[PDB]
């Protein structure tokens, strides 16, 4: 001899959500501008040489 | 120019033999900058770039 059991409507499982995510794009190395050394070494002498 | 011959005719006579490096040496100095130099913005392929 058993227990009756009558199942029900099932109960709300959780909702999952989706997401569409797009990524960042990576920065970018600076290009390599350049001093002229040399001409402001040149300058310090000939103003000291004087 | 100008200032060795001041020098020079008031009678210093400092410049005479070796002393005479120092303004040798400076109208060199002068010479490689204006003449070469570099160029600015408008000549973009300075040898570093290039």
């Amino acid at each position: 001899m058993k227990r009756g059991f009558a199942r029900p409507t099932p109960e709300k499982p959780p909702v999952i959500k989706p997401e569409n995510i797009v990524l960042s794009t990576p920065l970018s190395i600076p290009p390599p501008e350049g001093k002229p050394w040399w001409l402001i070494v040149v300058g310090v002498v000939v103003v000291g040489l004087l | 120019g100008g200032m060795v011959a001041m020098v020079f005719a008031s009678g210093s006579h400092v410049f005479g033999g070796i002393g005479s490096i120092f303004p040798l040496f400076m109208m060199v100095g002068i010479m490689m900058m204006m003449f070469r130099g570099m160029g600015g913005g408008q000549q973009q392929m300075s040898r570093p770039k290039l």
